[PDB]
């Protein structure tokens, strides 16, 4: 209730967790651009949750891997949910 | 002419803000690419 | 996908003999054996580059976006 | 991920030396050269014209490890004979050797048609 | 007229077969690796990449991009970035070529070497140039495009060698061989009933003559003579591989005679 998720590029307050993989090649919407190469543990996806006002929740790239955004893709589920699936090369 | 997503099937250089759930013009194909990205990178020939 | 450039074995350029290839083959029916070696294909190094590739990029075209 | 740059094959790093220089302790009048950043190219082709020399007692080398690009040569000489000078003369005798070939090739080249 | 002396069986536009003789196996040998992998040649090594919507990866086409050959007879003037004093590269030690193909006709539109655009100043020296030995003049396939699909690409191509990357090859491969006839024992056929039978004869074996059956083994003899034949890639003349090789090697031995005398 009231209780949601988000997509964006989070920025501490309050609850500052978060962690080492950079978050600098993450655009507004929390979502790496294909073109983009990445690698460590940069952050792939960005996603925030209000428990009951920040805390970091979001994909960083897996640590030993290392490749290129190919392509990232936008859908929904059933329940209007917002769906990410992020492809690396 | 900037845009930040993409149809997989009629291509349109879309994109939009919030409260738009996911679709197309006449395309309700509920996909979207993230376009691609300006920076352009560099490869290493080898 | 695409003809190799290049045979991986000695480098003899292997990339501009494909459509070359397939054509000796088609109207100048002939065996892939004498179509390689007019190629100028004469080891079998180079030979099982051009004979052994699968031109996957023609189905890959195949789909429309 | 760990391998090494392939330009450390050839291009010498910092502080490293074409070659280097150590008195050998075994043998008398023995000299252990270590080549950096070169291959058998260099190492087999002076140990076979080292050998035509008659004052060269002993002379071999080798690569300790493929990884990395180098190599020890070692040269016997006899008394009075500094192998320095050995090495001197089987690079001079490689050129000149190289110098003629280099030549006569060319000079065939202009005779062929085609 | 001196030491290591040539005898030309063949010569052409991509192939040169010759006869060393009065050389040891050794410089027969190092010349032959030199070629192999200590020439300087002109070869893509940096691609950036504006548009991509073929069905192939950016670093796919870049892999075959570094592969096609190029001119490079006049590299021996062109720079090794790493010793240019520019920021990255420029005229002074590279060649930048462009890319731009697009997808036009409905009939599947082909991308060739041949539309490589050099942009850079080659200021009036043979090097850079996408070498093209097609009958038809298409000089290697780099990729293949459908109905609307883009290509947007520049090319830096630096001087380079083997060792560091094979495409840095100018010489295709090398055919070797000396004493066709075992003569000298460097072997120990493998028979199932008669060596001589069973292992066919080398057309070497024709520019030398036979054994005799009854002679003692010629303990004393050692290997002259190297049949060889230096095939080309075209990045280069033929008849320049043979010379730059026998170049850099013997200007490797001189890096020797300097170094100790700097000591
Ligand atoms: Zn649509
Ligand atoms: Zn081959
Ligand atoms: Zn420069």
């Amino acid at each position: 209730m009231s209780i949601t998720e988000t997509f964006e590029k989070p920025q501490r307050t309050n609850t500052l967790r978060m962690k080492h993989g950079t978050y600098d090649k993450l655009d507004d919407d929390g979502l790496i651009a294909p073109g983009v190469r990445v690698s460590g543990e940069d952050v792939i996806i960005g996603k925030t949750t209000p428990i009951s006002s920040k805390r970091d929740a979001s994909t960083p790239l897996r640590s030993t891997e290392n490749g290129i955004v190919d392509q990232v893709l936008v859908t929904t589920n059933q329940d209007g949910l917002k769906f990410v699936k992020v492809r690396v090369r | 002419a900037t845009l930040k997503y993409i149809c997989a099937e009629c291509s349109s250089k879309l994109s939009l803000s919030r409260t738009d759930a996911v679709r197309c013009k006449d395309c309700g194909h509920r996909i979207l690419l993230k376009a691609r990205t300006k920076r352009l990178v560099q490869f290493e020939a080898r | 996908m695409i003809v190799p450039v290049r045979c991986f074995s000695c480098g003899k350029v292997v990339g501009d003999k494909w459509e070359s290839y397939l054509n000796l083959l088609q109207e100048d029916e002939l065996d892939e054996g004498t179509a390689l070696s007019r190629l100028g294909l004469k080891r079998y190094c180079c030979r099982r580059m051009i004979l052994t590739h699968v031109d996957l990029i023609e189905k890959f075209l195949r789909y429309n976006p | 991920m760990n391998a090494p740059d392939r330009f450390e094959l050839f291009l010498l790093g910092e502080g490293e030396s074409k070659l280097k220089i150590d008195p050998d302790t075994k043998a008398p009048n023995a000299v252990v050269i270590t080549f950096e950043k070169e291959d058998h190219t260099l190492g087999n082709l002076i140990r076979a014209e080292l050998l035509n020399d008659r004052k060269v007692l002993f002379a071999a080398y080798k690569v300790e490890h493929p990884f990395f690009a180098r190599f020890k040569l070692r040269i016997q000489t006899t008394e009075g004979y500094d192998p320095k000078d050995a090495l001197k003369n089987a690079c001079n005798s490689i050129i000149n050797k190289l110098g003629a070939l280099k030549t006569n090739f060319e000079t065939e080249w202009n005779l062929q048609t085609l | 007229e001196e030491g290591p002396q040539v005898k030309i069986r063949e010569a052409s536009k991509d192939n040169v077969d010759f006869i060393l003789s009065n050389v040891d196996l050794a410089m027969a040998n190092s010349l032959r690796r030199v070629m192999i992998a200590e020439i300087p040649t002109l070869a893509i090594d940096s691609v950036e990449v504006e548009t991509n919507t073929t069905v192939l990866a950016d670093e796919f086409i870049a892999h075959r991009l570094g592969l096609i050959p190029l001119q490079s007879m006049d590299i021996e003037q062109l720079e090794y970035s790493r010793d240019c004093f520019c920021e990255d590269h420029c005229d002074k030690c590279s060649v930048v070529l462009t890319l731009q193909a697009f997808g036009e006709s409905e009939s599947t539109t082909n991308v060739y070497s041949k539309d490589l655009v050099i942009v850079s100043n080659l200021m009036g020296r043979n090097i850079g140039h996408p070498i093209i030995q097609d009958k038809e003049g298409n000089g290697v396939l780099i990729c293949k495009l459908r109905k609307g699909q883009e290509l947007k690409l520049t090319c830096v191509a630096k001087k380079g060698i083997a060792k560091e990357h094979a495409k840095w090859g100018p010489a295709a491969a090398i055919e070797f061989e000396y004493d066709p006839w075992n003569k000298l024992k460097h072997t120990d056929y493998w028979y199932e009933q008669d060596s001589a039978k069973e292992w066919p004869q080398s057309k070497n074996c024709e520019y030398e003559d036979p054994p005799n059956e009854g002679d003692p083994f010629d303990y004393k003899a050692q290997a002259d003579t190297f049949y060889m034949n230096v095939e080309s890639v075209g990045s280069i003349p033929v008849d320049q591989v043979v010379v730059r090789g026998i170049d850099t090697l013997q200007k490797k031995v001189a890096s020797i005679l300097l170094a100790l005398t700097q000591m």
